[PDB]
């Protein structure tokens, strides 16, 4: 007939870091081969901006080196081809990304030692990046969530210690406030908004990979626990299709996943759904 | 050597 909607997977890493490009149909059980990156990268973060997929920062860890990536490039599902945009003000391993009203939003990251509190926005009109309010704390491995045109940035790593707090960049009014820690530590955590909550699934607490899930309800400023996943996963892809989360991958300390989860907030259960072509952490994750 | 976290070796 026709296609709709993909939960499209970039990049990533298994022995080294990878230029997948694939595409999972959840009403088809289906998975499609696409255009690989120019450059394979890991622990980059991926947004859509109208109907164009996004591939931010993250870092190629080569078998010869590794670079950490200040790179932005654009697929075109149409086209099924990369291009290259303006690079952002400095490389940004284990970035977080947000999207509101058609910019796009470059929060924390590491650029080898310098783990980054700085903060960056990219309006595709112009093709610029322009630096705004930094973070209170620095994070990399930073869970990023936009609700009522808030970008929340959750848990992370500060260079020295992971974070359970969480704060909340205004961009009208470009300050930063903190937030409700969360309950659990979390670094490289999944987080997404569904039905008005932030969610952080899965992360490294410092010494263990997560399968619990809790969310924020933004009223009652508290962080409720949810449906545990089946699988304890940290660095892994997260993306909301069709209102269901969807946990892509990651690690858990002794395999690289390739198990994708779906949870049903309306019933609160999760379940294994497909696997993906291989196993493979820090992947960028997003739908169109 | 290995990032406990992301599982990606280092050096
Ligand atoms: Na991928």
């Amino acid at each position: 007939p026709k296609v709709g909607r993909l939960i499209y997977t970039a990049g990533g890493y298994f022995r080294q870091s990878l230029s997948y490009l694939e595409a999972y149909n959840p009403s088809d059980g289906t998975w499609l081969r696409l255009a690989d990156l120019q450059v394979p990268r890991s622990g980059l973060a991926g947004c859509v901006v109208g109907g164009l997929l996004y591939a931010v920062g993250g870092r190629n860890n080569s078998p010869d080196g590794n670079t950490d990536s200040s790179a932005l490039d654009c697929y075109n599902p149409m086209t099924n081809q990369w291009s290259p945009c303006a690079p952002m003000s400095v490389p940004r391993n284990r970035i977080g990304v947000g999207v509101i009203d058609g910019h796009i939003y470059a929060v924390g990251g590491s650029h080898g030692c310098i783990h980054h509190n700085s903060v960056e926005r990219y309006e595709p009109e112009r093709d610029e990046w322009h630096l705004v309010a930094p973070m209170l704390t620095r994070r990399i491995g930073v869970g990023v969530a936009v609700l009522n045109r808030l970008l929340y940035a959750v848990g992370g790593f500060d260079g020295t210690n992971r974070l359970n707090s969480a704060e909340c960049y205004y961009p009208e009014r470009n300050e930063w406030r903190m937030i409700t820690a969360m309950n659990t530590i979390r670094s490289g955590a999944g987080v997404c908004v569904l039905h008005n909550c932030i969610y952080a699934a899965g992360g490294y607490d410092g010494q263990d990979q997560l399968n619990s899930v809790e969310r924020y309800d933004v009223e009652t400023e508290t962080w409720t626990f949810v449906a545990p996943m089946k699988h304890r996963r940290s660095a892994l892809g997260i993306t909301v299709h069709q209102g269901r989360i969807y946990v892509l991958g990651g690690y858990d300390g002794h395999t690289f996943l390739d198990s994708v989860e779906c949870y049903d907030p309306d019933t609160d259960t999760w379940s294994e759904v497909t696997r993906m072509t291989s196993g493979r952490s820090g992947v960028g994750v997003a739908v169109t | 050597v290995i990032n406990p976290e992301t599982g990606e070796q280092i050096q």
